[PDB]
């Protein structure tokens, strides 16, 4: 089976599905900045 | 009707995404993370009191054309948008609310508070502003009430002859369809976040049928994970070089084009388990991108107030994420600031 790994720089969106809305939208380079 | 909603929705989403460009440049090779819907949300209630080229500006700026969209449908579009979203849903939590905080001698009209008591989910408060210091305690706190303590400080700094404070705020909280095993996360595997750079990051694992595609357009590679109940996230993973063309390229046609296109089928997962905050200060960026009587002294809020005796002066956003193998919970709040006119 195919493998993906979420392992560098992606695009990340919540959306709901009845309105097609975007709740939220972004992108992750450092999932450990603080 | 549905026809406006999804109407709403796609202007709302082509916004999302110019909004999103713009911070690629302010903030570059940095996290980003919003609610757009929040800021839209805010911006649309803050248009409901506004008059002529002030409330036109506010809704071309949100991406609506008059013509295509009158000023009322608009309206009504919004108003079924946050009726929508915060409909009760079985194990999912989303909720979608505005809080307006009126200085004590601010003169409302009584039309106003009650369209957004009744149609747009607001709470409103009689607010002293002679006490800024604790004004701005007051709405810190509501926020943090309202986003179940996710979005703590909204609001840093207070200007002291601020008159009114306008909150949107949105809540969300959702379990995987399929949750991850934590058994099988891998406590320290590594994240690139540059080319000769790794972190480490406990990386969650699992073996699943997902939707998912490769874009042979855009070259990325996207993953739809199911929340159990009418919600969804995308993770879109550029190829290497990428990042920059897939920014350039998102919109509203993207996300319709990959709702026909994504196919579920086997994939051997990898996800990182982390957290994430972004703040952003709007003001100048919201001019910039058009809005500009809300901000000067010819501001037209004659449908907000009996002497007009307001306008914008700052705006802020703050959103929050975490995901984990249960699922996701975020957090947004958008902040409008009002001083005298
Ligand atoms: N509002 S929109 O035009 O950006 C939009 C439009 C649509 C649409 O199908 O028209 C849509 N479908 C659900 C979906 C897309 C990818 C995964 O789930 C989602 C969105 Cl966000
Ligand atoms: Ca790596
Ligand atoms: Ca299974
Ligand atoms: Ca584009
Ligand atoms: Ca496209």
């Amino acid at each position: 089976h195919p493998i993906i790994q979420i392992d560098r720089s992606f695009m990340l969106l919540i959306l709901e599905r009845s309105t097609r809305s975007i709740l939220f939208l972004g992108k992750v380079v450092n999932p450990t900045e603080a | 009707p549905n026809a406006t909603l999804y109407k709403m929705s796609s202007i709302n989403a082509d916004f999302a995404f110019n909004l999103y460009r713009r911070f690629t440049v302010e903030t570059p090779d940095k996290n980003i993370f919003f609610s757009p819907v929040s800021i839209s949300a805010a911006l649309v209630m803050l248009s409901f009191g506004a008059c002529c080229s002030t409330q036109t500006e506010i809704v071309e700026t949100l991406g609506f054309n008059l013509t295509d969209t009158p000023m009322v449908e608009i309206q009504h579009g919004f108003q079924h948008l946050i009726c929508s979203l915060n409909f009760p849903k079985k194990e999912l939590e989303l909720q979608i609310g505005n809080a307006l905080f009126i200085g004590k001698h601010l003169k409302p009209l009584a039309k106003f508070l009650n369209d957004v008591k009744t149609l747009y989910e607001t709470e409103v408060f009689s607010t002293d502003f002679s006490n800024i210091s604790a004004a701005k305690q007051e709405i810190n706190s509501h926020v943090e009430m309202q986003t179940k303590g996710k979005v703590v400080g909204l609001i840093q700094d207070l200007k002291p002859n601020t008159i009114m404070v306008l909150v949107n705020y949105i809540h969300f909280k959702a379990q995987w369809a399929n949750p991850f095993d934590p058994s099988k996360t891998e406590d320290s595997s590594s994240f690139l976040i540059d080319k000769t750079t790794t972190v480490q990051v406990p990386m969650m694992h699992q073996m699943e049928q997902y939707y998912h595609l490769v874009d042979m357009e855009l070259n990325c590679t996207v993953l739809q994970m199911d929340y159990s109940k009418n919600a969804l996230a995308l993770f879109v993973l550029p190829k290497e070089g990428q990042m920059e063309s897939v920014e350039a390229a998102m919109s509203s046609k993207t996300l319709k084009k990959w709702n026909r296109l994504l196919q579920k089928g086997w994939v051997d997962l990898f996800v990182p388990k982390f957290s994430i905050s972004a703040t952003y200060d709007l003001g100048a960026t919201l001019l910039k991108m058009g809005i500009q009587h809300a901000y000067s002294e010819n501001a037209d809020f004659s449908g907000l107030t009996e002497d007009n005796g307001l306008k914008l002066s700052n705006a802020a956003h703050k959103a929050v994420l975490h995901i984990g193998e249960k699922g996701t919970e975020a957090a947004g709040a958008m902040f409008l600031e009002a001083i005298p006119r």
